[PDB]
């Protein structure tokens, strides 16, 4: 039962994390000696840079283009901008983009992916000058579609990058993002590490720290196995055949996703998948990008990717289910998260129904010593002393994602806040209800027990050492050396306005 | 607030084994430490066998390999096994309990609880 | 937004060197081009040029392009003479916001820049 189930929780997280650490240290050993190889100022690929954003702030969006145009890339065609919007407000967007290069802004009438001619030179006419198109507000992916489309009447071309609005990209991000393509005839598609540049809340470094663990090993292991399902924004590439030849079914299928927003980049990576072509990640080209700073914005968007999680994990598992040797490695990942997630349920259920102090206590020493050991791993690869603080991410894991997880489920089983916040407000009450029946029932002191002791010692351990990361991070933030020295400039520049 | 009552002893030859019982009343049982003292009609308790919440058993004076002291929380009572009894161990036996205390556990005063105790004689 | 100045040149014989330095103040994204012309009675014909990012061209094996590319100046210096080389230089610049193609025609060169010899 309980031994049973701690003894297969353990043996099972410590192979996949040693799998995915050796993966990963594999996948980037391998992608060093591939650049090693390289000759000096290669620009033998020809690409050309997506840039598609909605309501996007004009400071963000001038960010992006100046950033864009600081690529030290010399085989880039043209940029191609697409805003979701002909409104008068939408004109902000296009007038920014003036400010930053040329002015050759066009406002069609129609869109693309519902009209009969989907060809993109019923648009444009000239390749060499870089174009802007103001489309009637439709969604993310229709502007996806458009850019395809430029960019696919060009010949020339080989390959696409795709970024978000608000990303921010280094001065060889496109060059490394591109380069890997060329190295095997086998790939094409090539992911981008994406960064947090704001770390001025409790939740966005947690959040900036937990997106560059999770490109550090799964999207690495997946890199190294080709078998990447993490392709799309704010940073990746594409091959210009295999986006000619998937366009049409990522537009045809049906979307109940969000309105107007998130543009689906996982079907188009599941598309390359289907079909047998090896997809690779790189962490050398680095996207920075923005994060929320409010819990229950944060809870709603974990919910709806958790049930996003769940249809392409069926959608790639029906996908992968072709290569035979490999492809087996995203369903190991899928049985391992949701087996992670019973195992952590249940866990709970069962500390919270036994009531022994001394379980709880070696339950949260193990869990605690299992943090410190990745977050010192992490600090390890990053080569940074703020990755400690990711110690306090268990806390914001245990308080959103069980909440939005369950959530995500009892929508797809079988009054806006109703089904969005009332779940959480349960979870939370059964969690104090359940601490406060723990903390009644074992109400005693026995000094003479050696157990008990024990146990208040660890206890008194574990919250000391609570209370000096929070005393760290506290007194980091009045010091300002949390701060991303990327965030600084920003701030400086939007302060001179 | 618990109400110790005791159940068991009697008459017994020198070498058997003799089963002691003793029931509180309470709320909460299973957060009560538990203890066992005897009174010889000379001399005054001694410590002999104890019990804490959790199942932590200490002896001293041979009871480490001659007594065994168990617990159950289902039935609210707790059993004194005693095996082996020589002539010299005749004496009436009280049971003690404690919910808050220290280091000290042997010291008639460190239980604030104390039941009226049954009398157990070995001929 | 950017102005090009330049500096050094004055008359010598053909037996020596000469070093020509561009300046510029502003910010130029590092990927506007930056090139070189002779003459101002004939029309500017082109001598050399090179993206701030990397690489070079020219039309010669004799003048090479070098960048500091940290306090924005540039320098170009000139081995050995020849009686027709004798012109007034000028530092050209062509933004990259039009179009990303590279050309040699100096009227896409919206940006121009005083001579000195
Ligand atoms: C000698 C070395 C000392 C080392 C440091 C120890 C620190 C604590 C020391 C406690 C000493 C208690 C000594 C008893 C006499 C104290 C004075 C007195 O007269 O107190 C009487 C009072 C009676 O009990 P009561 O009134 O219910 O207590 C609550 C107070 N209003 O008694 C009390 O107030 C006793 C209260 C004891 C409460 C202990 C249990 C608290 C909860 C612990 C939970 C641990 C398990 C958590 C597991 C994880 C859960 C998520
Ligand atoms: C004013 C007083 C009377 C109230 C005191 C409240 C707390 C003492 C209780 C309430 C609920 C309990 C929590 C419920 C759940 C968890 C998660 C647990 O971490 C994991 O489970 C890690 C799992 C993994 O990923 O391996 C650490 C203990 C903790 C925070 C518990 C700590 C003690 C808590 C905070
Ligand atoms: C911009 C982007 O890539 N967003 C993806 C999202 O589509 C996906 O549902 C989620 C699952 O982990 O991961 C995010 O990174």
């Amino acid at each position: 039962s309980a031994v049973w189930g701690i003894s297969v929780y353990g043996v099972f997280v410590l192979g996949f994390y040693i799998a995915q650490i050796v993966f990963s240290e594999f996948n980037r050993m391998r992608l060093s000696d591939w650049i090693s190889l390289r000759p000096d100022n290669w620009n033998a690929t020809r690409v050309a840079v997506i840039i598609a954003g909605y309501r996007e702030d004009p400071f963000m969006f001038k960010k992006c283009l100046e950033s864009v145009r600081d690529s030290e890339y010399g085989n880039v065609a043209r940029l191609i901008c697409v805003i979701d919007g002909d409104e008068e407000e939408d004109l902000k967007m296009a007038e920014i983009y003036k400010q930053v290069y040329n002015d050759n802004v066009k406002k069609p009438g129609v869109v693309l992916c519902e009209s009969e001619n989907k060809n993109g030179s019923t648009i444009d006419s000239d390749v060499s000058k870089n174009i802007c198109i103001l489309q009637p507000h439709r969604g993310k992916r229709e502007s996806l579609y458009t850019g395809f489309q430029l960019a696919s009447m060009d010949p020339s071309v080989h390959a696409v990058v795709l970024i978000d609005s608000d990303t921010v990209l280094e001065k060889n991000a496109i060059l490394e993002v591109v380069y890997p393509l060329s190295c095997d005839p086998n790939i094409k598609a090539v992911a981008g590490e994406c960064k947090i540049w704001n770390t001025d809340t409790i939740l966005s470094m947690l959040v900036s720290w937990r997106y560059f663990s999770a490109f550090n090993v799964e999207r690495g292991a997946q890199s190294l196995w080709k078998t990447v399902q993490c392709v799309g924004g704010p940073l990746g590439a594409y091959t210009i055949d295999i986006i000619n030849e998937i366009k049409d079914p990522w537009i045809t299928q049906t979307f109940l996703g969000n309105k107007c927003t998130y543009g689906d980049n996982r079907r188009l990576t599941n598309e390359v998948l289907m079909r047998g072509k090896k997809i690779v990640y790189t962490p050398f080209a680095v996207g920075w990008s923005d994060s929320p700073t409010n819990v229950m914005r944060y809870i709603v968007q974990q919910t709806r990717w958790s049930k996003s999680w769940c249809r392409e994990i069926w959608y790639t598992l029906g996908s992968a289910w072709k290569h035979g040797f490999s492809g087996i490695y995203l369903a190991f990942e899928c049985m391992y998260q949701i087996m992670y997630f019973f195992l952590v349920m249940y866990l709970f259920s069962y500390i919270a129904i036994k009531a022994d102090i001394r379980a709880q206590t070696a339950t949260v020493l193990v869990s605690t010593l299992v943090t410190i050991i990745k977050s010192s791993y992490l600090a390890l690869r990053a080569k940074n002393l703020k990755a400690f603080y990711f110690v306090l991410y268990t806390y914001v894991y245990f308080f959103c994602m069980i909440p939005a997880r369950i959530t995500a489920m009892f929508t797809m089983f079988d009054w806006l806040w109703a089904k969005q916040f009332l779940i959480t407000y349960m979870w939370w009450a059964g969690v104090l209800a359940a601490g406060v029946y723990s903390i009644v029932d074992n109400w005693y002191f026995d000094w003479a027990d050696i157990q008990y002791r024990f146990a208040l010692v660890g206890i008194c351990s574990y919250l000391v050492f609570v209370s000096i990361v929070l005393v760290i991070y506290l007194i980091g933030k009045i010091t300002t050396w949390n701060y991303t020295p990327l965030q600084k400039e920003l701030i400086e520049e939007r302060y001179l306005h | 607030q618990v109400q110790l009552v005791e159940s068991g002893g009697g008459l017994v030859q020198a070498g058997g084994s003799l089963k002691v019982s003793c029931a509180a009343s309470g709320r909460a049982f299973k957060t009560y430490r538990m203890a066992w003292f005897r009174q010889a009609p000379g001399k005054e308790r001694e410590f002999v066998s104890g019990i804490s919440a959790l199942e932590t058993t200490y002896y001293a004076d041979s009871v480490k390999g001659r007594f065994t002291i168990s617990r159950d929380n289902t039935k609210n009572t707790v059993s004194l096994q005693m095996d082996s009894l020589k002539p010299e161990d005749t004496a009436v036996y009280y049971c003690a309990a404690r919910r808050y205390g220290g280091t000290d556990y042997t010291t008639t005063g460190s239980y604030d609880y104390w039941g009226q105790g049954t009398q157990v004689t070995v001929s | 937004q950017v102005q090009l100045v330049e500096s050094g040149g004055g008359l010598v014989q053909a037996g020596g060197s000469l070093r020509l330095a561009c300046a510029a103040s502003g910010r130029i994204f590092s990927s506007d081009t930056l090139a070189w012309f002779r003459r101002a009675g004939k029309e500017r014909e082109f001598v050399a040029a090179s993206r701030w990012s990397g690489g070079g061209t020219d039309y010669k094996g004799r003048f090479t392009f070098s960048r500091d590319n940290t306090r924005n100046t540039m320098c170009l210096e000139m081995n050995s003479l020849k009686p027709e080389d004798t012109a007034v230089y000028y530092c050209a610049l062509r933004t990259a916001r039009d179009s990303y193609y590279y050309t040699r025609n100096p009227t896409g060169y919206d940006y121009w820049g005083q001579g000195t010899q």
